[PDB]
This record gives C-alpha cells, sequence and structure tokens, in this order.
C-alpha cells in the first residue's frame, strides 16, 4: 500500500529579485517514510539544505519541507529533486515565481 | 517500588485482606499481584488499573487515589499459603513488564483444629536401638511453636497435616537430639503451650 | 507449562555451570530471575524473540546469556561464587507486558570443596503406643539426615505406592550445625494413619529420601562413595499389638 | 506527555 | 481554551540495512513542541519549544524514557504483525500510531483517540467510548482479542481522561503567549496572461497560522468551487503557512470575480479582485 508524493517548490516570501528569501520544497501525502529531496540551482544541487522533521496526517501519509535561504534573480532557476518507491523515475518540479 | 506487611494470617474459610502501599504511582500503571507457593515458581494471581476487578477466588480493589490497593482472597485454603507480591511492572512507563517483586507478604494460612487434643508422644526408630524423637500433635493453631533454647535440640516449625479421606487437619511439631538428658517432658519448654497437654508415662 | 533443567546443581567455587530453560510454545517474551534465600525474585536479563534486550539485572561479566531461535534459552555462569548460590527462575509470556508463566526453577548451591556433598541418612520412627491409644491414630515420623547440598524430596511409600494423603514435610531443612557455614541438613516429614492401618503387620511404610548429588562429570577421589544422585529409604513394617 | 504503551500489537 | 494535543508515532523496520527507526513528535493544533527520533545523537528534541523547555529535567528524562520503553513494545508489535501477516524478514514495514484528546472551552475533554496502521492501512482503532476496539481485517482481530483480554482500553482511557487533559491544560497556560494566538493572512491578486483571450486570476494568501482556511472565487457572485485551482495548504517554514487559489478568466471580464478568505485570524471574511497597476 503505497502513495506518490505531491510536490510543491515556492518561496517563504513573495520573491522580489535582490531581497533575501527562503526556498521551500514541500514533499507531502507519501508512503512510506524513505524519502530522498534535493534543491537544486542551474541544475546543481545546493548542498546548503536543512529540512523539516518527519511527521504525518490523519491518512497516515508523511510530509517534509526541505529549505534554503537564497536571493532571487532574473536568470536562476531553482528546482525540486524528489526520489521515491513508488517512482519509476524522479520527480522534478521547477521553481515557479507565480506559484 | 511497593511496600506491604512482611507476613499475614487468616485461618481457613475466612476472607483475606492483603495490603500494599503504592504513593508514586502513575496513571497509567497497572497493579500486579503474582504469589509464590513453597518451593515452586512465582504464579499469577491478578492485575488491574482503577476499577475493582473480581473473580472467583481472588478479586482486587483499588484506592481512588490509587495509592494503594488490597488483593482479596474471598475464602482462604491450605493451599492458599504463599508468598503474596505486589508489583508495578509498567513504571509509570519507564518499565515493559519486567517484574520487581519486593519482600512481599507471607501468608500462613492456620487450620481450624475443631477438636483439640494436644499431647508429646516419644516415638522409637524402627531400625536403630537409642534414636528417639519427640511428636508433639493435635494442638490447637492458637499454640505457636518455638525454637528450643538448646543447640544440641531441634525443632522443627509447626505444619498442617490433612488425613484427606476422613478430613482430619491436624497440627504437629517434631522435636529430637543426640544426647539424653532429653526427653519429652522438656523438649518444648521453651513454648507456651495448652497447660492440659498430655504427657504419656 | 515452562522448564527449566537441571532442578537441581552442586558446584565447586570457581566452576562453570549452564542451566537451561524451555518457555510454552509460540511466547515471545522469555524472562530470567534469581532468587536467593528469603529474597524475592530479582530480574536478571530478557529476550524478546531472539534479542536480548534489557541485561539490566546481570551481576556482572560472568552471566552469559542467549536464546539463539528465540525459543530455548541457555544461562551459563563462568567462575561461579558463593554469592551465586540461589534459585534461578525462568518466565515466558505472550508479550512483554502480558502476564509471566514461570518454570520450576533451577536451585543451584555453591561450595568451595565437592568433599562438602554427603547423602541424607534416612530414618523411620515408629508410632507410639501412647498415640494410639489415646487417638486410634499413628503417625510415622521420618528425619532424614547429614546432607549437603540441600537437595533433597522426600516421599511416602505405603505397600509399593505413593502417598500423599495424611503427609506432611517440612518445608524447609534445619542446619544441624547452625553455627558453621558447611553445615549438613535435616529434615523432617509425618505419615498419619489409623490405629486399625498400622496395625496391619502386612502394611508396608516406606520412607524415601530422592538425593541430588554429584554427577559423572565429577571429580572424585575421596575414599569413600562418591556422593553421586541416589535414593536413600527406612522402612517399617505395621505392628499388630 | 507521551503515553507509555507496553502492550504490543 | 478549545485546541487540541495530539502524538505521530512511527515505527519502520530497516532489514538488511540496520536497526529500525522510531519516531514521536508532540503537536498542539498545529504547533509541534516536542520531539523523540531514534536516530538523535543526545536527547535534545531537534523540535525542542519555549514553554516546554521551561519544565525541570525530570519531566525531560521521565518523557524521553518513555519513549524508549516504547520503541521496544513498537519492535514487538513490527515483529507479531510480520507473523499475523506472514511476511518475510527481508521485506521494510511501518507501524504508524496517532493519540490525543480533543478540548472545549470549557478546558475538559470533548473526545479521546487512539489509532494505530500498519504500512499504511488502519489497523485498529478506539472507540468513541474509549472503551472497546475496531480491528479492520482479521489479524487486528487477533490483537483484538488480546487486548481486551489484558484490558488494555482502561489503560488508554486514563491516559486521555487524565494525563492528556492536565497536561494540555498546562502547556496551554504555559504558553497563552502563543497558543492562542492566529494570525491573519496577507492577500493580494495577481494576474498573469495566458494568452490573448485568457489569463489566470491567482488569489493567495500568506503567512496565517492556524492551517485552517478558506479559499473562494466567484464570478458575479456565482461560486467558481468547481472550476478553481486549488493548491495545497503549505507550511512556509516559520510556524506560518500558504494558500492560494487560481481560476482561469477571459481577456476582459477579470473584473466579474472576487476571491473570498475565511480565517479565525480574520474579522470578517474578506472580499477582494484584481487591482491594475
Amino acid at each position: 500500500i503505497q502513495r506518490t508524493p505531491k510536490i510543491q517548490v515556492y518561496s517563504r516570501h513573495p520573491a522580489e529579485n535582490g531581497k533575501s528569501n527562503f526556498l521551500n520544497c514541500y514533499v507531502s501525502g507519501f508512503h512510506p517514510s524513505d524519502i530522498e529531496v534535493d534543491l537544486l540551482k542551474n541544475g546543481e544541487r545546493i548542498e546548503k539544505v536543512e529540512h523539516s522533521d518527519l511527521s504525518f496526517s490523519k491518512d497516515w501519509s508523511f510530509y517534509l519541507l526541505y529549505y534554503t535561504e537564497f536571493t532571487p534573480t532574473e536568470k536562476d532557476e531553482y528546482a525540486c529533486r524528489v526520489n521515491h518507491v513508488t517512482l519509476s523515475q524522479p520527480k522534478i518540479v521547477k521553481w515557479d515565481r507565480d506559484m | 517500588k511497593t511496600t506491604q506487611p512482611n507476613s499475614m494470617e487468616s485461618n481457613e474459610e475466612e476472607p483475606v485482606h492483603l495490603p500494599c502501599n503504592h504513593s508514586t504511582i502513575s496513571g497509567t500503571d497497572y497493579i500486579h499481584w503474582y504469589r509464590q507457593l513453597p518451593s515452586q515458581g512465582p504464579e499469577y494471581v491478578i492485575h488491574g488499573l482503577t476499577s475493582n476487578v473480581n473473580n472467583r477466588m481472588a478479586s482486587l480493589a483499588i484506592a481512588e487515589d490509587r495509592k494503594s490497593s488490597t488483593l482479596i482472597l474471598h475464602r482462604a485454603t491450605l493451599r492458599d499459603a504463599a508468598v503474596y507480591y505486589c508489583i508495578l511492572p509498567l513504571a509509570g512507563g519507564t518499565s515493559y513488564g519486567k517484574l520487581t517483586f519486593g519482600q512481599g507478604t507471607i501468608l500462613t494460612v492456620h487450620p481450624n483444629i475443631q477438636n483439640p487434643d494436644p499431647a508429646v508422644y516419644q516415638l522409637r526408630d524402627s531400625k536403630s536401638s537409642d534414636k528417639s524423637v519427640c511428636l508433639f500433635t493435635d494442638f490447637d493453631s492458637q499454640t505457636n511453636v518455638s525454637q528450643s533454647k538448646d543447640s544440641d535440640v531441634y525443632i522443627t516449625d509447626k505444619t498442617v497435616l490433612d488425613m484427606r479421606s476422613m478430613d482430619f487437619k491436624s497440627n504437629s511439631a517434631v522435636a529430637w537430639s543426640n544426647k539424653s538428658d532429653f526427653a519429652c517432658a522438656n523438649a518444648f519448654n521453651n513454648s507456651i503451650i495448652p497447660e492440659d497437654t498430655f504427657f504419656p508415662s | 507449562g515452562v522448564s527449566q533443567s537441571p532442578r537441581y546443581k552442586v558446584a565447586k567455587r570457581g566452576q562453570d555451570v549452564a542451566l537451561r530453560c524451555d518457555p510454552i510454545s509460540g511466547h515471545v517474551s522469555l524472562f530470567w530471575y534469581q532468587q536467593a534465600l528469603g529474597q524475592g525474585p530479582e530480574f536478571l536479563t530478557y529476550f524478546q524473540n531472539e534479542a536480548q534486550l534489557d541485561k539490566s539485572g546481570l551481576p556482572s561479566d560472568r552471566f552469559f546469556a542467549e536464546r539463539p531461535e528465540g525459543s530455548v534459552s541457555t544461562l551459563k555462569i563462568q567462575r561461579t561464587q558463593q554469592e551465586d548460590s540461589a534459585v534461578y527462575l525462568c518466565a515466558s509470556s505472550l508479550g512483554q507486558a502480558y502476564e509471566q508463566y514461570f518454570g520450576p526453577g533451577t536451585r543451584l548451591t555453591v561450595t568451595e570443596d565437592l568433599k562438602n556433598v554427603f547423602p541424607p541418612e534416612v530414618a523411620v520412627f515408629e508410632p507410639s503406643e501412647a498415640e494410639i491409644s489415646h487417638t486410634q491414630k499413628a503417625t510415622l515420623v521420618c528425619l532424614a539426615t547429614g546432607f549437603y547440598p540441600d537437595h533433597v524430596e522426600l516421599s511416602w511409600w505405603v505397600n509399593g505406592k505413593e502417598v500423599h494423603s495424611g503427609v506432611s514435610t517440612d518445608p524447609q531443612p534445619l542446619k544441624e550445625q547452625p553455627a558453621l557455614n558447611d553445615s549438613r541438613y535435616a529434615l523432617s516429614s509425618r505419615l498419619r494413619v489409623s490405629a486399625t492401618f498400622w496395625q496391619n503387620p502386612r502394611n508396608h511404610f516406606r520412607c524415601q529420601v530422592q538425593f541430588y548429588g554429584l554427577s559423572e562429570n565429577d571429580e572424585w577421589t575421596q575414599d569413600r562413595a562418591k556422593p553421586v544422585t541416589q535414593i536413600v529409604s527406612a522402612e517399617a513394617w505395621g505392628r499388630a499389638d | 506527555f507521551l503515553r507509555g504503551r507496553a502492550y504490543g500489537l | 481554551g478549545s485546541h487540541s494535543m495530539r502524538y505521530f508515532d512511527t515505527a519502520m523496520s530497516r532489514p538488511g540495512r540496520g536497526e529500525p527507526r522510531f519516531i514521536s513528535v508532540g503537536y498542539v493544533d498545529d504547533t509541534q513542541f516536542v520531539r523523540f527520533d531514534s536516530d538523535a545523537a543526545s536527547p535534545r528534541e531537534e523540535p525542542r519549544a519555549p514553554w516546554i523547555e521551561q519544565e525541570g529535567p525530570e519531566y525531560w528524562d521521565r518523557n524521553t524514557q518513555i519513549f524508549k520503553t516504547n520503541t521496544q513494545t513498537d519492535r514487538e508489535s513490527l515483529r507479531n504483525l510480520r507473523g499475523y501477516y506472514n511476511q518475510s524478514e527481508a521485506g521494510s514495514h511501518t507501524l504508524q500510531s496517532m493519540y490525543g484528546c480533543d478540548v472545549g472551552p470549557d478546558g475538559r475533554l470533548l473526545r479521546g483517540h487512539n489509532q494505530y496502521a500498519y504500512d499504511g492501512k488502519d489497523y485498529i482503532a478506539l472507540n468513541e467510548d474509549l472503551r472497546s476496539w475496531t480491528a479492520a481485517d482479521t489479524a487486528a482481530q487477533i490483537t483484538q482479542r488480546k487486548w481486551e483480554a489484558a484490558r488494555v482500553a482502561e489503560q488508554d482511557r486514563a491516559y486521555l481522561e487524565g494525563t492528556c487533559v492536565e497536561w494540555l491544560r498546562r502547556y496551554l497556560e504555559n504558553g497563552k503567549d502563543t497558543l492562542e494566538r492566529a494570525d491573519p493572512p496577507k492577500t493580494h491578486v495577481t494576474h498573469h496572461p495566458i494568452s490573448d483571450h485568457e489569463a489566470t486570476l491567482r488569489c493567495w494568501a500568506l503567512g496565517f497560522y492556524p492551517a485552517e482556511i478558506t479559499l473562494t472565487w466567484q464570478r458575479d457572485g456565482e461560486d467558481q468551487t468547481q472550476d478553481t485551482e486549488l493548491v495545497e495548504t503549505r507550511p512556509a517554514g516559520d510556524r506560518t503557512f500558504q494558500k492560494w487559489a487560481a481560476v482561469v478568466v477571459p481577456s476582459g471580464e477579470e473584473q466579474r470575480y472576487t476571491c473570498h478568505v475565511q480565517h479565525e485570524g480574520l474579522p470578517k471574511p474578506l472580499t477582494l479582485r484584481w487591482e491594475p497597476s
């Protein structure tokens, strides 16, 4: 009985080029709890990344939040890479300032 | 950790109330009771949390504040004579079941001798020639038998004997020596026995 | 129920001993306890299936316990000391918190020298004519003396069969030399029958004492017979009169 | 304050 | 004083990789105050909490010790469950538990909970009356007979009717300056062109607490609950939450739509619409 993880990539505060912010990648609704998550910057993996503590919802599915401080810019690209037992291939979701 | 009396007495056919105190008990703690019959392994009797746990032979009453409890045997018998232990296995959640028997309570169950006839007879060997044994028997349960004041004289504890079919239960103690400045008239002098104890000629 | 072996053991100070426990089939949890005279059992170690998860009660390194397939368990003691003399109990259960079912336990005694081990002498004392007159009853007294260690089982046999009705045996043995620390023991028992039963000369009364002592693996250089596990009994025939 | 469960499934 | 204290336990066997992992996180509504992880290098609660650290060392050691007793209990359960379902030893399995209590402004107990799940599927839960069980399948029925024979419910009912409540209205008072509070939502509406004849109108709600909230669109008073894209409420990473509702609208009538926001930290439901600049 497994469930694939939902991914959302967004900033803590509305992005404004120049202002320091926090990049978030919230993975939720998955089972079992084993999961690999990486925040990317122009395809390359960001090593300065901390994450919340595992826990779960009423439906028993787990959820986690990965985050890293950043300062948006015009050309820079960010994304979240996620691997899970329910995925044939890594799920990648690009950060969209408007979502 | 709990505390209870080191010993308690009772007569057969009577309800027995074994007390126990557990001041620092938790709200999740269970009160368990085990007993250990002579030369046997410990055995389960009953266990409870808050409400009274009743059962055929033994019931358990727990104080409202739960800092004290009582194990209740509704009708003691000789087989009920043994050590009873009051235990809190879970220890507030810090333990998992492991048992901490304390000292427990030694329950002695005295028979109701309804036809006393105390006496101290002298029994001879069937094989040797100068070996003798003194037998103090048929005395009621009020009487207690104490150890001699001499180290050359041995005395057993009183034990209950039951002639099963005639259902004749009776108490008896034995004393003996290696000396012979030893008769049965003086055998149990260090004990308070019935003034009408019969001493054969 | 739960089984344990051996039921009795006598060991020389410094030798290693191995106790065994066979828990009720299927029971996941298994506990070991040590009980010294007059004291209540003391937790030693615990097993969740084959894994020993709590050994907070093992006195030292000398104690090692295992349970390979999560069933039978072994408790081994290296270099036994006098403080090791006790009854080792075993209990298994459905789960750590459920009621524990104990085994008969293994009664272990650690002495300084096996030359301390002596089988019991047994004597049967016949009912007094005084008791017969006065009550139409007859009490036979059995006396088992001079044994060590305190590992004996006394039983009564009448005309070939073992009897329980009318028997009263001391729960514990008297020390013969209370002062001394190697004192041997004495035990006592009684069998009471009606006069007309003991007055039948063709009735046979035997006091049996099952003694537990040295085994083959034990060494013996003394000249007197090796104090091996043996039964020693005394008999008496009914007296008419 | 955690509940102390001792009875396994 | 109307809240709830809840615990989320997790026990995941790791055969062929090491020892099992255990997590136990505590919650008071949408605020996590304590955390117990078996991988922790020194028992410091990587989730500590102000109003919690104000309790002595006896408390923290006591809980820490109970938690560890529980890792053994759950280790026994995983092994029994493995047997009830006839699973091999290699497969990794998960056991989760959810228990707590809800209270009214009264402060008294409104309801208690205790549910378990195996491999993500319900297993056994404690009934409304806190005195009976509900076993999902026939394996949970095994645990059922076992638990009532031992009268386990009484220990669960006792924790919920006592400890749970008692300690809740203690965390509520020691942190009344944080737990009874409500952070209202900051709301704005963005406009994102899709093409020549269409455009998206996204309604945002940021920085609020608790997580509870309701975003609704409307076209000339008509609820658009059907054709509205709505994301899952997400944490911002500072005790606060976010969420946004979106609707697709034809280039030109983007003034007929209104967004409606409901939230405890709001004096009165809010109404908003897109404003060019």
